[PDB]
């Protein structure tokens, strides 16, 4: 069976401008396990990006953290680009920090 | 108080060129503590928590022993897994298996688990009475009858209700600063206006641990679910996690709402209105 | 601890 990723892109503290942070990109519930992730920095790929061991839920979709350190600025944009067997294209998710 | 030890391997095969990629990662509760990767550098099983750091040498060399022996087995088993479906030798097809002990507040066990699926989907599952399996399809029949042959669930049984919980407890003693603390969550209410009627009431819970929590709106005191939407739970990458809730609205009436958050935590719910 | 190493093939 195949499955979708679901995405989530959001930071570890409360986004401050000026002050350090995290950066995530949560992403679950696909399969099989062979996925591309990227964080951007306007629009261009953030060479420092670490994730967590593979790992799978009870109905055995796969789960991963995807992280890098960031300093939120008022003009500097974020997000998260994955690909996956079951996208036709890169799915690419905006960091909001509402959300 | 109650806890949970588990592990979860995935092994992928990769016709092109070598050996399957096999991942192996272990959990007290929702605190990851080793893993191992076949293609990184140490061939070991690795800490991933400071408080397994303190194992000697002998439990590092007898874990690496069993998870290299798991990750041979899987390989045997995905070659006799495309047999049994008839799959060509050209494709990628993964296996994977969790098991692990449920234990209560005393220490003592409560449930077991062992359970395995291909491609994706269940393929053969102990039973909770960790006597008899479940079998999805006539290729884990297969498996089921020389599994029930061998006495395998015996054996699954041993583990489950013997080593695996005499080392929780032992992890939880020597992790107890971490493991045996819940965190409850941080929360606190934001307002977003939509148009000149309408606004967004958002409750967010931080911090938290373990992950279970609940988060529900009421209106006037009633459970409400229509016009809101809420996140999966998620990881913070600092061993917390994250949930929000929200609701819409009509500018004006936001004291009639109320988040209410359920977490382990938490003595008595806790209640928040804008 | 993970379980012990003993090959019930499938």
């Amino acid at each position: 069976i195949q499955r979708t990723p679901k995405i989530q892109v959001y930071s570890r503290h409360p986004a401050e401008n000026g002050k350090s942070n995290f950066l995530n990109c949560y992403v679950s519930g696909f399969h099989p396990s062979d996925i591309e992730v990227d964080l951007l920095k306007n629009g261009e790929r953030i060479e420092k990006v670490e994730h967590s061991d593979l790992s799978f839920s009870k109905d055995w979709s796969f789960y991963l953290l995807y992280y890098t350190e960031f300093t939120p600025t008022e003009k500097d944009e974020y997000a998260c680009r994955v690909n996956h067997v079951t996208l036709s294209q890169p799915k690419i998710v905006k960091w909001d920090r509402d959300m | 108080g109650s806890h949970s030890m588990r592990y979860f391997y995935t092994s992928v095969s990769r016709p092109g060129r070598g050996e399957p990629r096999f991942i192996a990662v272990g959990y007290v509760d929702d605190t990851q503590f080793v893993r191992f990767d076949s293609d990184a550098a140490s061939q070991r099983m690795e800490p991933r928590a400071p408080w397994i750091e303190q194992e000697g040498p002998e439990y590092w060399d007898q874990e690496t022993r069993n998870v290299k022996a798991q990750s041979q087995t899987d390989r045997v088993d995905l070659g006799t897994l495309r047999g049994y479906y008839n799959q060509s030798e050209d494709g990628s097809h993964t296996i994977q298996i969790m098991y692990g002990c449920d234990v209560g507040p005393d220490g003592r066990f409560l449930r077991g688990y062992r359970q395995d699926a291909y491609d994706g989907k269940d393929y053969i599952a102990l039973n909770e009475d960790l006597r008899s399996w479940t079998a999805a399809d006539m290729a884990a029949q297969i498996t089921k009858r020389k599994w029930e042959a061998a006495h395998a669930a015996e054996q699954q049984r041993a583990y489950l209700e013997g080593r695996c919980v005499e080392w929780l407890r032992r992890y939880l003693e020597n992790g107890k600063e971490t493991l045996q603390r819940t965190d409850p969550p941080k929360t606190h209410m934001t307002h977003h206006p939509i148009s000149d009627h309408e606004a967004t009431l958002r409750c967010w819970a931080l911090g938290f641990y373990p992950a279970e929590i609940t988060l529900t709106w009421q209106r006037d005191g009633e459970d409400q679910t229509q016009d809101t939407e809420l996140v999966e739970t998620r990881p913070a990458g600092d061993g917390t996690f994250q949930k929000w809730a929200a609701v819409v609205v009509p500018s004006g009436e936001e004291q009639r709402y109320t988040c209410h958050v359920q977490h382990e935590g938490l003595p008595k719910p806790l209640t928040l209105r804008w | 601890a993970i379980m012990p190493a003993r090959f019930y093939p499938k």
